């Protein structure tokens, strides 16, 4: 019985393998493809950007926030108690230059744009299903779970930027 | 139910205890060798 | 014999629409089975006519449906007719499910399992097809749709990227809408075919909940006529919606491209869907909305089990009838408010509702049907 | 399986039928049916109509205040300069 | 009487289908590795010097 | 003490609202035939077996023609008759006598 039994382990052994492999290959069709892949930076004139002002660009398919903040914006933005918060972060955390910030515009809940200088906080307001964020990208109100992403970045000129 | 409180089913659970976690050890083992999850095969000499 | 009884695939059609056994008594409420048909069938004809035209790619989609619209030769009255008939399609589901919630016809289990799962089925397909025109609100909805599965905690995001094929939404998403959007429909029609087969191994339940072998009639050529009748009825109805007020359900949002930077200040799905949406909308948390979500619909599938009437049917019931008014009007309240924007009232309103709903299914009707039994002295 | 020849058990029941071309197709309708639909209609109501009505009542409110809710209030400027 | 391979490995492992499936498993992770190393030695030697893992 | 007639009273008005009166039926005829109530409607005797069938095959008659039987002729609160209970009281004691058997 042991040799007739080792028999078919070993045949079950080998179609496992195949089958493994098989499978594998074609679920690993569906996956991104060898031309959809690219990831270049982006170069943004800031002196374009008036004071106030938020401005959107393509980058990788999705939006990207520039905001040029004013002096009572940066002042209350420092304000805010971070014990009241479910993703606490400072100001100075999240920017470079107090005067500007940059931002991926696509919402943590389920990815819809916000729009700008909407809400409660004088930052963002999402129409989806109602999250609101101040004007450092962080949540306030609303069902989603995380602050607005912040992106790499460096300042080659006093009116450039370069965000990779 | 309430049914299947009681002596009998006791002892007829406890008669399959050994093949059920043996039967867990193959699905759990064979997860991971599907899905090269690495959490376990970095573990295996 | 008769050659109606000679054959194999003949005494099957003899057994399933011919000589079958029907009740004598049942109502209207029964017809909605085999306009669910017709409506399956309408659509797979429509669809494989506009699929001939139609381009799955992002950069010619919404142009192919002007061309469809305006060059193709009655292509607009077929336009017309496939979004009309999905409308039908939900309007007799939701109809088709309330009748058996009343009459206590998911006590046939395997009917009312595969009925669950067609539900589902035809939901995925609706959405599906929803986004192909590639206007304002397709765009977005894909999006929301997709990333629901971010919610899953540790594979979550992973799935989300290979649904999408890329970074993000884009031209090789559209391809697996149009692909999965064509096949689904067939594999709707099998299941359906083994929803049947199930029914006619015990027959149709009927108003009083008493069995009916004492008055069973023949379905040739009493029901024949019926369905018949009924069928010309939703044909005048889809016809009139057709051709006298074709813009009554259509929405202008759609009718603007898609533009991946900016999303409208107003939002609003498809009508079939808002309660869902609604739903959604009530939970201040990402997974316990979804999660909301899905159980909205999972839910059915215990009902058979919180059942302790001694009767069947409700048409004997009172008190039990006044409660499935009452859950029927929550489910309009939350139709309502995904209407609305997300502000005070509504939002408040809503988690009202909710609650009501998921309350009234799993508590109140289980209570009031022990306070019925204990009335009448059992 | 379930066929007209063993369905149940019935013992001294009689009826009676005439053929369609011997009657009529509508026979009392203004004399009958209109009244039975009457009760009908009377048997139903109260179990039907009042959660219908609510819904009626709580729809309009939360327009009203919804609408309310977006117009200026004078002591928001008024009160203080 | 003479305790011999086979009849060991019936009574130990494959009496049983759960620890026969368990046994099925266990031996499919190791046999992949080696079988993939093996196959991978043989074919860079048939063909070095013209693969540009190596030119690199 | 009073409380039996009051409750009594809710039960009659209970009743009435039900209306399988008003199509010549009682109440042990409206029962869903799960397993034991099939198995106590194979015990009954002839005529009550017979009484049964005639009179749920009237009320489904009647629910075809969307019509009621006679106010003089409708089922009374006062004098209906349980005819079906005893059979199945001694169904589902056997029914659990077995269920006891089965855990030991
Ligand atoms: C520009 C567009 C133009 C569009 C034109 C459209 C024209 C449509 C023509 C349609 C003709 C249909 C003819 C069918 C014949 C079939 C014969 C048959 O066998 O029937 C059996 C079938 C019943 O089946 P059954 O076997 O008895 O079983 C059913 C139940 O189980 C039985 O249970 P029960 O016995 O317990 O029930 C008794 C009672 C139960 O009663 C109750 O529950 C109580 C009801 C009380 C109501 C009280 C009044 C209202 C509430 C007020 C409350 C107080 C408010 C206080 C507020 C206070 C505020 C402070 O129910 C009834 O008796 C119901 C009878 C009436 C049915 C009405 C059907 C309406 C169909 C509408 C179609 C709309 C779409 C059209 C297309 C539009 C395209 C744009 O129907 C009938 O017997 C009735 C046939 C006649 C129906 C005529 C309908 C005409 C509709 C015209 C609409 C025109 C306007 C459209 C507007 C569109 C807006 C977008
Ligand atoms: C969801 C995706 C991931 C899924 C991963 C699955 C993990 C579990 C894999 C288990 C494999 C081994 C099971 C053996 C069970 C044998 C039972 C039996 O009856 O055996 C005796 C039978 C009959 O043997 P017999 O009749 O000669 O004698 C048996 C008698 N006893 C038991 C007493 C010895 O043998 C067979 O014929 C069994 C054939 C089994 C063939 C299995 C093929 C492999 C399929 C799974 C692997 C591929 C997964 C790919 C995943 C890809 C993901 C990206
Ligand atoms: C050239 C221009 C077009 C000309 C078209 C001419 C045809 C017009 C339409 C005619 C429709 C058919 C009518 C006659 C059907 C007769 C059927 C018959 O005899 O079979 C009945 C009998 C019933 O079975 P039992 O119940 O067992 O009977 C026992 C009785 N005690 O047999 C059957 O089972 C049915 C058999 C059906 C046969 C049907 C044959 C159809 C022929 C159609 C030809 C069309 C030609 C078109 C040509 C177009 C130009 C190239
Ligand atoms: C394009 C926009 C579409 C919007 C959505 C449309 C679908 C929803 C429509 C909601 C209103 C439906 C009203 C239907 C008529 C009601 C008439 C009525 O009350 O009659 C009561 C009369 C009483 O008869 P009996 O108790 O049998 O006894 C009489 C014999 N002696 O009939 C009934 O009670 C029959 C009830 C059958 C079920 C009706 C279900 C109606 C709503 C179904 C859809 C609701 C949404 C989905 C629910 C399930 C979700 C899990
Ligand atoms: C494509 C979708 C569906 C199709 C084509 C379909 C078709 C049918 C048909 C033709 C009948 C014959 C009897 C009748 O018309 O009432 C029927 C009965 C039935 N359907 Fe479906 N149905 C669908 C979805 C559903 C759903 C979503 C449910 C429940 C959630 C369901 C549950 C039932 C039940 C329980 C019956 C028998 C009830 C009785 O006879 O009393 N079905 N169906
Ligand atoms: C249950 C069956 C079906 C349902 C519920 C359904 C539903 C829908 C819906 C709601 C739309 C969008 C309507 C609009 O944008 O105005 C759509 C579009 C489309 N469907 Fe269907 N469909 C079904 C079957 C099919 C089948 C079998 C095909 C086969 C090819 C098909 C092909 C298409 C095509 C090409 C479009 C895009 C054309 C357009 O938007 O007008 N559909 N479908
Ligand atoms: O309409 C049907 C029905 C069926 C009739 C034929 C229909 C049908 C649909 C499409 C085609 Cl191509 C042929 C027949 C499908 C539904 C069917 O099976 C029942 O059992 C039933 C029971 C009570 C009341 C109505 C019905
Ligand atoms: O924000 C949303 C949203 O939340 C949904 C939702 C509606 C409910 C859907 C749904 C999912 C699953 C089931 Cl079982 C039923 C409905 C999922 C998409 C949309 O359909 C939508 C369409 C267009 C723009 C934005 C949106
Ligand atoms: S997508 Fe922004 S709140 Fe849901």
């Amino acid at each position: 019985k042991g040799f007739s039994y080792l028999v078919t382990a070993v045949t079950t052994v080998g179609v496992a393998y195949a089958a493994k492999n098989v499978v594998t290959q074609f679920i690993s069709s569906m996956s991104a493809s060898a031309d959809v892949l690219a990831m270049a930076k982006i170069e943004i004139n800031l002196s374009d950007i008036p004071e106030g002002k938020n401005m959107a660009f393509k980058w990788r398919g999705k939006p990207l926030f520039v905001r040029h903040r004013t002096q009572k914006e940066i002042e209350q933005e420092a304000a805010v108690e971070l014990s009241q918060l479910r993703d606490p972060q400072h100001d100075l955390d999240r920017v470079k230059k107090p005067e500007w910030v940059i931002l991926i515009g696509v919402c943590t809940h389920l990815g819809c744009v916000p729009i700008a200088n909407a809400g409660d906080f004088g930052g963002y307001y999402c129409p989806c299903h109602g999250s609101h964020y101040d004007a450092s990208g962080r949540i306030r109100l609303g069902p989603a779970p995380l602050n607005l992403e912040v992106p790499p970045y460096e300042f080659t000129r006093d009116d450039m930027v370069v965000v990779g | 139910m309430t049914r299947f409180l009681g002596p009998r089913y006791r002892q007829l659970v406890k008669n399959w205890i050994p093949t059920a976690y043996t039967w867990g050890a193959v699905g759990t083992l064979g997860l991971a060798w599907a899905a090269d999850w690495r959490l376990i095969l970095d573990w295996v000499p | 014999t008769p050659m109606r009884k000679s054959n194999p695939i003949m005494k099957m059609i003899n057994h399933s629409l011919i000589d079958l056994p029907t009740p004598s008594n049942i109502s209207m409420w029964w017809n909605f089975g085999s306009l669910l048909a017709f409506c399956l069938i309408l659509q797979i004809i429509t669809g494989l006519f506009l699929a001939m035209h139609y381009s799955p790619d992002t950069s010619s989609a919404f142009s192919s449906i002007a061309h469809i619209t305006r060059d193709v030769n009655h292509g607009w009255i077929i336009r017309y007719l496939h979004a009309n008939g999905a409308s039908m399609f939900f309007i007799c589901l939701f109809l088709h499910v309330g009748r058996g919630l009343y009459y206590g016809s998911f006590l046939l289990l395997k009917t009312w399992n595969t009925g669950i799962m067609l539900l589902f089925l035809t939901m995925a397909t609706a959405f599906m097809g929803y986004v192909l025109p590639w206007g304002q609100m397709s765009f977005w909805g894909a999006t929301v749709i997709t990333n629901l599965l971010s919610a899953i905690p540790y594979i979550g995001t992973d799935l989300v990227q290979w649904i999408w094929g890329g970074y993000s939404i884009g031209n090789p998403t559209l391809s697996r809408f149009f692909t999965l959007h064509f096949i689904l429909p067939f594999i709707i029609t099998a299941l359906t075919m083994v929803h049947l087969l199930f029914l006619h191994e015990t027959g149709s339940n009927n108003p009083c909940g008493i069995s009916s072998d004492s008055d069973k009639i023949p379905f040739h050529p009493y029901y024949t006529i019926k369905d018949i009748l009924g069928l010309v009825l939703l044909l005048f109805i889809l016809t009139t919606l057709t051709l006298l007020s074709p813009n009554l359900l259509n929405d202008p949002d759609n009718y603007i491209p898609a533009d991946p930077l900016n999303t409208p200040p107003h939002i609003k799905p498809e009508w079939y869907f808002l309660f869902a949406y609604a739903i959604l909308r009530s939970v201040p948390n990402k997974l316990g909305g979804v999660l909301a979500l899905f159980l909205s619909i999972l839910i059915l599938s215990i009902i058979p089990t919180l059942h302790n009437s001694k009767q069947q049917s409700m048409m004997f019931r009172p008190l039990s009838q006044f409660l499935f008014w009452f859950l029927i009007t929550t489910l309009l309240t939350l139709t309502w408010i995904g209407s609305q924007p997300v502000s005070q009232p509504f939002i408040f309103i809503g988690q009202l509702a909710s609650t009501m709903y998921f309350t009234t299914v799993l508590i109140l009707m289980p209570l009031t049907s022990l306070i019925e039994n204990n009335l009448l002295k059992w | 399986g379930r066929e007209f020849g063993n369905l149940t058990r019935i013992r001294h029941v009689i009826s009676y039928s005439l053929s369609p071309l011997e009657q009529r197709a509508l026979p009392h309708v203004l004399s009958k049916g209109v009244p039975n639909m009457l009760r009908r209609v009377r048997e139903s109501f109260f179990r039907v109509v009042p959660q219908f009505v609510v819904f009626y009542l709580l729809y309009t409110w939360g327009t009203e205040e919804f609408e309310k809710s977006k117009r200026k209030n004078p002591a928001a400027y008024e009160n203080d300069k | 009487a003479a305790v011999a391979f086979t009849s060991k490995l019936y009574s130990l492992l494959f009496r049983r289908t759960s620890t026969f499936a368990l046994t099925i498993v266990v031996g499919v992770l190791f046999f992949e590795r080696a079988f993939d190393q093996g196959a991978d030695a043989i074919y860079d030697h048939i063909n070095e010097g013209k693969l540009w893992k190596h030119i690199k | 003490s009073a409380s039996g007639k009051w409750l009594d009273g809710i039960r009659k008005w209970y009743y009435n609202a039900a209306g399988f009166n008003k199509l010549g039926l009682l109440r042990d005829d409206t029962m869903y035939e799960d397993e034991d109530v099939k198995e106590a409607i194979r015990r009954l005797p002839d005529n009550l077996y017979n009484d049964r069938m005639f009179r749920i095959k009237r009320a489904l008659d009647l629910n075809l023609k969307h019509q009621i039987l006679p106010k003089e002729q409708w089922t009374k609160y006062e004098e209906e008759n349980f005819y079906l209970e005893p059979y199945l009281k001694e169904v589902i004691r056997e029914r659990k006598e077995r269920e006891e058997w089965a855990k030991k």
